[PDB]
């Protein structure tokens, strides 16, 4: 099992670069956790989704999607584990093949009241987006 | 003979990998998915889907159906053998073929629909059911029913076959289905009796909607076909169910049973005695800690109500008339489709379990059927797997020999 260093989904994560977000080149079979950590500032509320290129580019989500992470529990760590491969328990098309690109964003603004926001949010204001260039040579 | 329940003097269960039903040149250039298997005594009905290397994002060559026999292999293990395979042309338009086996016929209930996501992107007006009937040394027969013409006990937007398998009883075929209800007929769903939160009941109700069907409740149903003819849809008891999902109606010593994959908060194993098949009423069984990998919201072993739609299908089979001893191949993982384990279990305890071959890179759908063979208890499992880091995607098959003598399990 090859475990890639986890991504902490919060606003202090310097791995989200201006204009680019977080870009990686996972290989098929690699594992990676995305983690919304519990409270020790305040807890940051997010729904984190897989989206297509167009949506990631525009920091915009549509209703026809289901969170990979619903970070709405201050009292406990919430972890999503990706294995970069064809098969998973996800029933809405999460699936990874070599030489393809995949996208994860949140358009939540970090507050409880902005949890379900569909446009902008931290994808825009913090470049909190992940580009996964699967099975590729960077 | 009675199956052994005590494995103190049974350090090893004997099992054998058995070959797939065909081999071809450049089989490794095909992505073979979604194995569905039902075995009754010496016969089996089997279906899988064959694609190009891109799997469901590429071309579908076959919705491949077969009716075959169980015969002895070189180490006296039961093996599956079939000579004739069948597929529709334009296989991409044929979905969710669901098998039933009898001594003289293999039956498959399929849905024809041009959409790739028929449950959520089509309705009764643009879907057609097809019952495929296979017989030994005879031509295939196909009996069809436009979905609009089906008699239903509730109003549905759409209905699809539920894939895992069905059973023949009372002169009828019973296939599990999944449907989207026109009206909100689930009003008091089964939920956790001792609530974890003040909003459990809300979560239990909301669990019947999903991204594909945000306004229509998704439920289990069955399609009963007589004189395979008359066709009827019977809706599951809506006070005693879980959100509609890939399922199997199977036999345990001539009585009907349900396995329902867990897509909801209720991630624990869902197996029931079907106490009235024509009213689809259930008695859910207690189980040990057997579940399935999920996502972040409903990982393996979640038991408190919440709203999610995730999980794998990993069915079971009863070794006793009393339904107090079962086998399964389950995925021992919180969130990843990997690490299949064979397990023998009572309603209260896992009695023996072990991981299968280390070279399995991933595993998703699994199914298992048991039968008497040479006066011995055997089970065959079909595992939807990959090998070599997704280079080779096609199912594997195992035969498990279950002992009846706890002192001396395996003679010779
Ligand atoms: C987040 O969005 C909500 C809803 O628009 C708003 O009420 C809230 O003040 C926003 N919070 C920010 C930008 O910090
Ligand atoms: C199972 O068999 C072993 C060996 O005979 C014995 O130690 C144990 O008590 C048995 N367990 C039962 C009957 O539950
Ligand atoms: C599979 O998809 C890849 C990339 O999208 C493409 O290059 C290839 O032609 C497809 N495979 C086929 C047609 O066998
Ligand atoms: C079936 O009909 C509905 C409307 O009646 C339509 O929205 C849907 O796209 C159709 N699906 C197919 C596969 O033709
Ligand atoms: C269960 O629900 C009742 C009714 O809302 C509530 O009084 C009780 O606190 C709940 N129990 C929990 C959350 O453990
Ligand atoms: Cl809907």
């Amino acid at each position: 099992s090859i475990v890639l260093e986890p991504i902490y989904w919060n606003s202090s994560n310097s791995k989200f670069l201006p204009g680019q977000g977080l870009v990686l080149y996972p290989q098929i079979g690699d594992k990676l956790d995305i983690i919304c950590p519990k409270v020790d500032g305040q807890y940051e509320y997010y729904k984190v989704y897989m989206v297509d290129k167009d949506q990631a580019d525009r920091c915009t989500i549509k209703k026809e999607n289901t969170p990979l992470l619903n970070c709405a529990k201050p009292d406990q760590d919430i972890k999503f584990t990706i294995k970069f491969q064809e098969f998973s328990p996800n029933l809405w098309g999460l699936e990874f093949q070599k030489n393809k690109d995949y996208y994860i964003i949140s358009t939540s603004n970090g507050s409880l009241e902005g949890l379900d926001n569909q446009e902008g949010g931290v994808c825009q204001t913090r470049a909190m987006k992940i580009l996964m260039k699967v099975g590729q040579d960077g | 003979p009675s199956p052994c329940r005590n494995f103190s003097s049974v350090p090893t269960i004997y099992y054998y990998r058995i070959p797939g039903l065909y081999n071809r040149t450049a089989l490794d250039e095909r992505c073979i998915l979604n194995p569905r298997l039902t075995i009754s005594s010496t016969k089996f009905a089997y279906v899988h889907s064959e694609y190009d290397k891109n799997c469901t994002r590429g071309f579908k060559y076959y919705e491949l159906m077969t009716f075959g026999e169980i015969l002895e292999g070189p180490e006296k293990e039961p093996r599956m053998f079939s000579r004739s395979f069948y597929s529709p042309t334009n296989a991409v338009n044929y979905h969710s073929c669901t098998p039933i086996v009898t001594v003289n016929e293999g039956y498959f209930l399929c849905l024809e629909c041009t959409s790739s996501d028929p449950l959520y992107k089509a309705n009764l007006s643009n879907s057609t059911f097809h019952l495929v009937i296979l017989r030994h040394n005879k031509d295939e027969k196909i009996v069809s029913m436009p979905s609009f013409n089906l008699s239903t006990d509730q109003e549905y937007v759409q209905i699809i076959p539920a894939e895992g398998g069905g059973t023949a009883e009372s002169g009828n075929l019973y296939f599990p289905c999944i449907g989207r209800l026109l009206h909100k007929r689930v009003t008091h769903p089964l939920c956790k009796k001792s609530n974890c939160s003040r909003t459990d009941d809300e979560s239990c109700l909301k669990s019947y909607y999903n991204q594909g069907s945000p306004q229509h409740q998704v439920v289990n149903c069955l399609i009963r076909i007589r004189n395979a003819p008359t066709w009827d849809v019977i809706t599951v008891d809506l006070t005693n169910t879980y959100p509609g999902s890939r399922s199997r109606i199977f036999g345990s010593f001539s009585k009907p049973m349900l396995y329902q994959s867990s897509v909801s908060w209720h991630t624990l194993l869902q197996v029931a005695e079907i106490t009235d098949l024509d009213k689809y009423q259930l008695d859910w069984l207690d189980t040990p800690y057997i579940s399935r990998p999920g996502g972040s919201e409903c990982p393996f072993g979640n038991y408190c109500p919440t709203v999610c739609w995730e999980g794998t299908y990993n069915d079971v089979y009863s070794l006793t008339p009393n339904n107090d001893l079962f086998v399964t191949v389950y995925l021992k993982s919180e969130q990843v489709a990997e690490n299949p384990y064979f397990a023998i279990f009572s309603r209260d305890q896992i009695l023996k379990e072990f991981p299968l071959d280390a070279w399995i890179s991933s595993a998703r759908t699994t199914t298992i059927s048991c039968f008497m063979f040479n006066n011995e208890i055997w089970c065959i499992a079909a595992l939807e797997i990959t090998r070599l880091n997704d280079d080779i995607i096609r199912p594997i098959y195992y035969s498990f020999w279950l002992p009846t003598d706890c002192r001396t399990p395996y003679p010779h």
